[PDB]
């Protein structure tokens, strides 16, 4: 369930980034819009690709992003 | 008897993208709803305002059938009082919606080896949709204060995004076909009745 495990976190990023599009203003909003787009783009590369190392790299980046987004949500 | 063409709604060879859902108007025909609600091929069959087993004794002026393809995990957004990527930017239902939401898995049709990327949804929008509103604009979205001038690039995005549908996807992100049946009663004679 490695492929599915990664999707889980990529969706979480897109969902939080989406909610923030109605809350943030200025640079904070622009940043959230990027992360939203990134997650939904990576969901397409996750499926198309191969090699476990690429799959884990995506997950690690996605997790850093999700934690980052929560710093905007709490403020 | 002239039965309503539900076979052209459900057994359609092609379904529209969620950002540009296809509406068919059903009118002046006999609507048998016991054919759909007994097939046991649908994963979702949820009726609001009308009971599925009482549906057949009611007459309406028009019945609208809105069809589109989304992910399994996004089916929950096709309901009253919901928010999310689909509910807000692609397909919005009213809080007082009267009708039925029917959905089923189309993993054997809308998925391809290598990934089926022909289905799209709206990723960005300036504001949320009103009930039964559609938006098929492809104008570039400006994320910040920097003007795009219609050019995609840094802080400028193409408003639509594709789905990646393949046979081996997890259930949550397998493709699902959704048909929403909206029932309206106006002042007109009410020509859509069941048997
Ligand atoms: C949508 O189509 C299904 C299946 O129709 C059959 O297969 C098609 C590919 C084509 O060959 C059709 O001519 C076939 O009839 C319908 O399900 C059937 O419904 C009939 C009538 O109730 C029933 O006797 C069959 O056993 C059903 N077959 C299966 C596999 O369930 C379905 O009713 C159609 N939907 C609508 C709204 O008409």
């Amino acid at each position: 369930e490695l492929e599915e495990q990664v999707m889980h976190v990529l969706d979480q990023v897109s969902e939080l980034a989406h909610e923030l599009l109605h809350k943030l203003t200025g640079e904070e909003l622009e940043r959230a819009a990027y992360f939203n787009w990134w997650a939904t783009e990576m969901m397409l590369e996750l499926i198309k690709s191969d090699d476990e190392r690429e799959i884990r790299e995506i997950e690690e980046e996605a997790r850093r992003i999700l934690e980052h987004l929560e710093e905007l949500a709490r403020k | 008897t002239n039965l309503c063409p539900f076979g052209e709604v459900f057994n359609a060879t092609r379904f529209a993208s969620v950002y540009a859902w296809n509406r068919k108007r059903i009118s002046n025909c006999v609507a048998d709803y016991s054919v759909l609600y007994n097939s046991a091929s649908f994963s979702t069959f949820k009726c609001y305002g009308v009971s599925p087993t009482k549906l057949n004794d009611l007459c309406f002026t028009n019945v609208y059938a809105d069809s589109f393809v989304i992910r399994g995990d996004e089916v929950r957004q096709i309901a009253p009082g919901q928010t999310g990527k689909i509910a807000d930017y692609n397909y919005k239902l009213p809080d007082d919606f009267t009708g039925c939401v029917i959905a089923w898995n189309s993993n054997n049709l809308d998925s391809k080896v290598g990934g089926n990327y022909n289905y799209l949804y709206r990723l960005f929008r300036k504001s949320n949709l009103k009930p039964f509103e559609r938006d098929i604009s492809t104008e570039i979205y400006q994320a910040g204060s920097t003007p795009c001038n219609g050019v995609e690039g840094f802080n400028c995005y193409f408003p639509l995004q594709s789905y990646g549908f393949q046979p081996t996807n997890g259930v949550g992100y397998q493709p699902y076909r959704v048909v929403v049946l909206s029932f309206e009663l106006l002042h007109a004679p009410a020509t859509v009745c069941g048997p």
